[PDB]
RNA sequence: CCAUCUAUAAUUUUGAAUAAAAAUUUUGCCGUUGCUAUGGC
């Protein structure tokens, strides 16, 4: 199974929006792409995928996360 | 007739019922969701009646019962429909219990005048054993090594065994049939403790490779590993927040784990025999730290080989109360037994006095969600019921049943009437050996058997 | 005076068992009366222990006289219930022995405790 | 082979009955009846 | 005069599995 | 797994009655101790 975790989140009026840091762990998998979690990060917020930004992903070394 | 509006039809014949029970119905709605707010709600421990407690032993087939899990079906707020597993189950209570003899059994403890009662079972045997010898082919239906641990799902589903032959089998509760097998995958992986989340299908297990594994039951997949203790992982215990604690035995050290957060909070007990008889001015250091319960989403107690029962705050790495020596003293060894000199004083002298004497060690160690009362157990014959203060910064002891006589692997507390008045039901797993192993010398008396006793409840 | 002596106070016991369990995991000790004995005859034991609650305490007081012969700390632990605990064999244990060896992980450990034998002694 | 195995468990109590009677300043029969 | 009292994070984590 | 349908068990009609029949809805082994409780392996 693959896990998706949001920290670090801030709430942005100003831009109007939530920045948060994403972290993913997925064992036994290469990685999740930006879609899916886009899918997955509206379903947790209750928003459209088109209002869901996801970027600046890096797989740790040794993969998994 | 639209779903929002059945739930005001529920929401309403909800409300008609906290009328006719009894204000009370502002603050009764306000302890619906006092659970959410992970604070103590339930203080009941005066109001306990231990003296009057209707106690019984149940005797079991099984050789040397390992441990006892009950599941209770419990009335969701949201949808206002029970946790039952279908409408056959409803308002039916189930106790699971395991044994090395390689066989899970079910009880029925719905009645709490009657005893536990017989429904199904399953057992295992050399008939098991996975022939490719890899771990990731130990998918075996069945189990062919002792079973040491089981837990029931919230929902009422499942239940789950673990032990160890390294193997994670969950079974459907009403046929006892293995739906799923989940290996650990790990040569060390022994499964030593197992928590549902309250109220959730999550599952955190406690494994001999030094590691915390988290599974999705609904899913029936591995989620996460947890890193950080030095030795084994004896025991570990979760509430409905994901905040599961754990102890590891010989280090000596309590671990709370924040899932979400991703980070660790690490207790030691750091008590020294040798500062506290100044103080004074028999104290046994502690060597292992073998149960532990939250009694609080703040709050837990832990229980040590030294017989020291420690209450403990998130706040404070350090213990905030101690009991020691709470369950007494092992007998002295038999002077006629020490030694084979013919002269009666030369024995006594290899005894050194009271100098050999060791405490009785912590087996159990259960506390009632939110509650300001917990049980502990050891192989004295005697389960101690404690009541913490109500300012959380101790405890004393409120009574004791003697009922059992062995070794207390678990306990399980189950509670029915109305919100008003309640009857709490002790269920203790009893056996003449510790669940681990054969260390411990055979208690006289003790027999293998599920050890109840009915609590009412009057002020 | 006590046939079984010197017998480690509490502090002292678990700092004796904390080796002991973190020598069973690297392969460093031999569990048992029989397999201390042959220790001792190899010349192979860095030190013996041993439980004072044996039933009855005799059956383990030739390993002292092997023990002091070639110059071997030796020590008794309270409880034997303890001491299989933590040699992480299932079952009492009334004897156990460190093996000898200068390249071990735990070489700082087994010293240290060593020297704390030789003082009670 | 199971004439052995008894040879081979006999001695093992032989050990420790040889024992009770060495370090022992009055040695008594009570446990070698019962081993 | 006395600084603004601190606020809480209105926002905390959220977490899901799947597949 | 859930429902449904059977099975098992209980109250009822003809019936001296059997009978059918509608109808409905504490232990693996070995002892002691009661009429239930705990001793050994």
């Amino acid at each position: 199974a693959v896990t998706i975790r949001t920290r670090k989140v801030i709430s942005n009026p100003l831009l109007a929006r939530k920045q948060f840091v994403v972290d993913v762990l997925h064992p036994n998998r290469a990685n999740v792409s930006k879609d899916e979690l886009r899918e997955k990060l509206a379903e947790v917020y209750k928003a459209e995928k088109d209002a869901v930004s996801v970027f600046g992903f890096r797989t740790q070394f040794g993969g998994g996360k | 007739e639209n779903p929002a509006d059945k739930r005001r039809r529920l929401a309403k014949q909800y409300l008609e019922n906290l009328k006719s029970e009894a204000d009370i119905i502002a603050s009764r709605l306000k302890e619906d969701v006092a659970e959410q707010q992970g604070r103590v709600f339930r203080y009941f421990g005066d109001k306990l009646l231990i003296s009057e407690a209707k106690q019984s032993f149940t005797r079991v087939g099984e050789n040397n019962l390992t441990c006892i899990s009950c599941f209770q079906p419990v009335l969701n707020k949201y949808t206002f429909e029970e946790s039952s597993n279908g409408d056959k189950n409803k308002g039916r209570l189930f106790a699971y219990t395991v044994s090395k003899d390689l066989q899970l059994t079910k009880y029925d403890i719905t009645d709490f005048s009657k005893r536990p009662k017989k429904l199904k079972y399953a057992k295992g045997g050399a008939k098991y054993i996975p022939t490719s010898k890899h771990e990731y082919e130990n998918t075996t239906e069945g189990h062919y090594d002792e079973i040491l641990t089981v837990a029931a799902s919230p929902d009422g589903k499942y239940v789950v065994t673990g032990g160890r032959d390294r193997k994670l089998i969950v079974w459907s509760t009403e046929s006892l049939s293995p739906v799923k097998v989940i290996p650990t995958k790990d040569r060390r992986g022994e499964v030593l403790s197992l928590a549902f989340r309250k109220n959730s299908d999550q599952l955190y297990a406690s494994c001999a490779d030094f590691k915390i594994r988290t599974y999705s039951i609904n899913q029936f997949s591995q989620l996460e590993i947890l890193y950080g203790h030095h030795d084994i992982v004896e025991d570990i215990s979760a509430l409905a927040m994901e905040r599961c604690v754990t102890v590891g035995a010989r280090d000596r050290t309590a671990m709370l784990w924040k899932i979400p957060d991703e980070t660790r909070l690490t207790f030691r007990g750091g008590d020294e025999p040798q500062k506290l008889l100044r103080r004074w001015m028999l104290f046994f250091c502690e060597g292992s730290i073998d149960v532990v319960s939250m009694v609080d989403d703040f709050h837990f107690i832990t229980g040590s080989d030294n017989g020291n029962i420690c209450l403990w705050s998130l706040a404070k790495k350090k213990p905030i109360f101690t009991e020691r020596i709470a369950h007494g003293i092992l007998p002295e060894p038999s002077f006629n037994d020490i030694s084979g000199e013919t002269d009666e004083e030369l024995r006594k002298r290899q005894l050194q006095g009271k100098k050999l004497l060791q405490p009785f060690w912590i087996t159990s160690l259960y506390a009632i969600p939110y509650s300001n009362v917990f049980i502990s157990g050891s192989w004295s014959g005697s389960l101690k019921v404690w009541k913490i203060s109500d300012n959380l910064r101790s405890f004393e002891l409120l009574g004791e049943l003697s009922g059992a006589k062995g070794v207390v692997t678990k306990i399980q507390v189950v509670e029915s009437g109305k919100h008003g008045k309640e009857k709490f039901r002790i269920l203790a797993s009893i056996a003449k050996e510790h669940r681990l192993g054969r260390w411990i010398a055979n208690v006289s008396g003790a027999r293998n058997g599920i050890y109840s006793a009915v609590i009412d409840q009057t002020g | 005076n006590p046939k079984a002596f010197p017998l480690a106070d509490a502090a002292l016991t678990q700092q004796i068992l904390d080796v002991v369990q973190q020598a069973a995991n690297l392969r460093q000790l031999k569990k048992g009366a029989n397999e201390a004995t042959k220790t001792l005859n190899r010349g192979i034991s860095e030190f013996i222990i041993m439980a004072a609650d044996c039933e009855p305490i005799e059956i383990l007081l030739h390993l002292p006289l092997l023990c002091e012969d070639k110059n071997v700390p030796y020590v008794f632990v309270p409880s034997r219930v303890a001491l299989g605990r933590a040699c992480g064999v299932s079952r009492p244990v009334i004897a156990a022995s460190i093996t000898t060896n200068d390249a071990s992980a735990i070489k700082t450990q087994i010293y240290a405790v060593k020297d704390k034998i030789e003082t009670l002694l | 082979k199971n004439k052995g195995r008894i040879s081979r468990y006999l001695a093992n109590k032989c050990s420790m009955a040889s024992r009770i009677d060495n370090y022992s300043e009055e040695p008594s029969n009570v446990f070698g009846s019962v081993l | 005069p006395r600084a603004a009292k601190k606020r809480r994070p209105a926002a905390k984590g959220k977490n899901l599995s799947f597949k």
